[PDB]
């Protein structure tokens, strides 16, 4: 079917996006998905700000990872499993299906 | 020096090209060019690829109305009912019409230069209605549009993956009712 | 309603449609047109008539 | 630009290769259809894709027992910086210690875990000995 | 079936069956009185319309 | 189907008013900031309020919107309006007392199109848009039965912002005392026109409302069957804050009988 299955992905957290990215892989490669590369596109800085009630009148800037995937083979089972099989939180998994 | 104004006939159901056709003709019977400038029926066309119609579609202005550059002369006005189908001048009263004002040509004719500019596929999406996928990878599955592009034209739709609900980009080919 | 009205049909296909249920198309047909030609830029003839 | 920065052009391809375990020709393949890099020396493509054979091991074998913690939990995107990083000396020798390392330390700064050059720099110092006549 | 937003629209007069939904979620008397989801039409007796 | 900004706008009331539940057991963190005689706006309106306008902004980054705290948000479209109470009977909500609820409404061309108010207390969910009704939970909304003034129940809420009109009021509440059965006063002009909407209580009236209030209302009880109308009949009720609603023939027999007792300045 429909190539351009491509799922990005930006975090602050490093060790869970690669959990989440290595079991994606997992799925594309064993669901018969020709998965292509992570290929982790430059960390970037990302503003914050402590919007909480403050101190009387703490991370700003943070490096967001992001690992930008693609897997060109939906199968059946290919959907199946990934809508399945659930990812950690703190992700953002803005995807792409062309 | 007869500046020819713009009035409107009704037309029938749908007889409205050629109505225009006739109109033409006569004018051409009666060599009357000079008394008739322009017989004008805008339209639009509204152009999707799928989903029944495809590649294109023609929806006009306003139908039941045919719009003409005639100058206002009892010679012209039978010379318009002397043909096959149409009702009278719509104007005010009859046989003393009321042609349409300047503005109304201007703005019709910047209407005509949108329409024709961008092809606009109508039947459009608005954000926050919900809608299935016909589509291979996302098949008969349901989400809501959280956002609707037109250039880009790739429906940013929140839908249910892996738990967490995401956004997804999939194309208008793919969308179900609505 | 709907149930005053009956749209009851025939052997085949053949439905017989009450004079309400026409009426009420044109009606209804009329009222759709004319809305869609307020919000496209109503020229004021057209719309009088 | 081109020449040495080739090396952060196509780390990508060395993490994506960490995490595909396909076939590293149709690696650089899927890389280069990607995009067209052009800060990159395609004899530095040629060498990143080079960077496959065994000594890979023997190179983080090189450090097997100068290790601060264990290899697995060093992040992928560490594991192929530093694993070329040394596939330039170990096995490729393109330049000493000094250029070599201010490559392995300037070009991971877009893609570390916010600390990372204090440790690849506090590990590297096996970077001495591998080039002796440094 | 009955068009939606139409003259015999269930969704805006009645269910065409008796405590039969019309998309076909309920058939029960039990579940009396709740629209559907997928048609949007209350499930009552067919008397309303 | 469904309606889209109706869909959009639930969506809003759903965080919202899991918000204020999540808020509504550490009564320690929410104090009374009082803004004018007796309306207080607490730190929680401030932060559903915000939420809600998030949440609205993906979807509309163009729609003007109205909220009785940060006045009038304007939008690039604004022809179409978005009118919020973050919050309705905020003294509900400091005492604890687990009745009140969230209102969002959201008005096309100056008429009301779509309508929603969520109690997250009871969890009820009063739904409403013109042209296909009203729902609560799934159940249609047809409003009371009642056609008299008999075994008839009047939610009403007093002005207690606008006492000056307190004797006036009053004095028509004595009046309907005598042809009433009985009376509720909950304290959220919101929830009291939903239940108006689910026929819970036979009617409803009140003095002294703001715009930002009965909006999410008189669209639900109007298409609940119900009818509104200010202290005469007339419709600069948007403007008086006079509103009386309830099934048509108790709304015709609550103005026959109020319209003598009521005192001209209202008029
Ligand atoms: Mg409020
Ligand atoms: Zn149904």
């Amino acid at each position: 079917q429909n190539q351009r299955i491509r799922i990005r992905l930006k975090a602050f957290d490093h060790r869970l996006i690669d959990q989440a990215t290595a079991e994606i892989v997992e799925t594309a490669k064993r669901t018969g998905a020709q998965v292509r590369g992570p290929i982790p596109l430059p960390t970037r800085k990302e503003r914050f700000t402590v919007l909480i009630s403050p101190h009387v009148n703490d991370q700003y800037e943070i490096r967001t990872h992001l690992r930008l995937v693609d897997i060109v083979e939906p199968t059946e089972k290919t959907v199946d499993a990934l809508m399945r099989l659930d990812l950690a939180a703190g992700v953002d998994v803005q995807i792409s299906l062309g | 020096a007869p500046k020819k104004r713009w009035y409107v006939v009704q037309a029938f159901s749908g007889f409205e090209g050629r109505v225009a056709t006739s109109l033409r003709e006569h004018i051409k019977l009666h060599n009357m060019e000079d008394l008739f400038g322009e017989v004008m029926v805008p339209t639009e066309e509204v152009v999707e690829i799928r989903g029944g119609q495809r590649r294109k579609s023609e929806r006009k202005f306003f139908p039941g109305y045919v719009l003409v550059q005639m100058v206002m002369n009892d010679a012209s006005w039978h010379l318009v009912r002397s043909v096959p189908r149409v009702m009278g001048f719509i104007g005010g009263t009859s046989d003393r019409p009321a042609p349409i004002s300047d503005k109304e040509v201007d703005a019709i004719m910047n209407r005509l230069q949108q329409v024709g500019d961008k092809p606009r596929p109508k039947t459009l999406f608005e954000p926050g209605e919900m809608v299935r996928v016909n589509d291979g990878p996302f098949a008969d599955f349901n989400g809501v549009v959280e956002e609707v592009d037109y250039e880009k034209s790739r429906l940013k739709v929140s839908v249910s993956i892996f738990g967490r609900a995401t956004p997804v980009e999939l194309d208008f080919s793919q969308v179900e009712k609505a | 309603p709907p149930d005053l009205r009956p749209l009851v049909p025939l052997d085949g296909g053949r439905f017989a449609t009450s004079d309400l249920n026409d009426l009420y198309r044109r009606v209804i047909n009329r009222n759709n047109r004319l809305k869609r030609l307020l919000d496209l830029a109503a020229p004021d003839i057209i719309v009088r008539n | 630009a081109a020449r040495r920065r080739a090396r952060e052009c196509a780390v990508q391809a060395l993490y994506s290769w960490q995490l595909s375990q396909n076939d590293i020709a149709d690696v650089e393949y899927q890389f280069l259809a990607e995009q067209d890099v052009k800060d990159v020396d395609v004899l530095y493509f040629r060498e990143l894709l080079a960077g496959v054979a065994t000594n890979t091991a023997y190179l983080d074998g090189l450090m097997k027992p100068y290790l601060s913690r264990l290899l697995e939990e060093l992040g992928q995107v560490e594991k192929a910086v530093l694993r070329i990083a040394l596939y330039e000396l170990s096995k490729r020798s393109d330049v000493p210690y000094k250029v070599a390392i201010n490559e392995a330390i300037e070009l991971a700064k877009s893609f570390g875990a916010e600390d990372s050059h204090k440790f690849v720099n506090g590990v590297l110092d096996k970077a001495a000995p591998v080039i002796r006549p440094n | 079936k009955p068009e939606r937003d139409g003259l015999f629209c269930a969704r805006i007069f009645g269910p065409v069956k008796d405590y039969e939904c019309l998309c076909g979620k309920y058939k029960r008397l039990k579940h009396r009185g709740v629209i559907c989801e997928k048609c949007g039409v209350e499930v009552t007796q067919t008397k309303v319309r | 189907a469904m309606h889209p900004m109706l869909n959009i706008a639930v969506r809003a009331a759903r965080k919202a008013g899991n918000l204020i539940a999540k808020n509504y057991e550490t009564p320690d963190a929410v104090e009374a900031s009082q803004k004018g005689s007796n309306d207080f706006v607490t730190n929680v309106d401030k932060a559903a309020e915000a939420v809600i306008i998030d949440t609205i902004r993906k979807s509309y980054p163009q729609h003007t919107i109205i909220t009785e705290e940060s006045g009038e948000l304007e939008g690039t479209d604004q022809d179409v309006q978005w009118v919020i109470d973050p919050l309705d009977g905020t003294t509900n909500f400091i005492k604890r007392l687990p009745h009140f609820a969230v209102s969002i409404a959201v008005r096309i061309k100056g008429r009301t199109e779509v309508a929603v108010v969520y109690d997250p207390m009871r969890n009820e969910l009063f739904t409403a848009t013109r042209g296909q009704g009203a729902q609560l939970n799934g159940y249609r909304l047809r409003g009371s039965t009642a056609r008299d003034l008999d075994g008839t129940i009047l939610a009403t809420g007093f002005p207690f912002k606008a006492k000056q009109y307190a004797t006036t009021y009053i004095n028509i509440v004595g009046k309907l005392f005598n042809e009433c059965a009985d009376f509720r006063r909950t304290g959220s002009a919101a929830l009291d026109l939903a239940y108006v909407a689910a026929g819970r209580v036979d009617g409803f009236f009140e003095i002294g409302l703001r715009p930002w209030d009965f909006a999410a209302g008189e669209l639900l009880v109007r298409e609940a069957g119900g009818i509104v109308s200010d202290f005469t009949g007339g419709h600069n009720y948007m403007l008086t804050g006079n509103i009386v609603a309830g099934n048509p023939r108790v709304v015709k027999a609550m103005l026959a009988n109020m319209r003598d007792e009521l005192s001209d300045a209202l008029k």
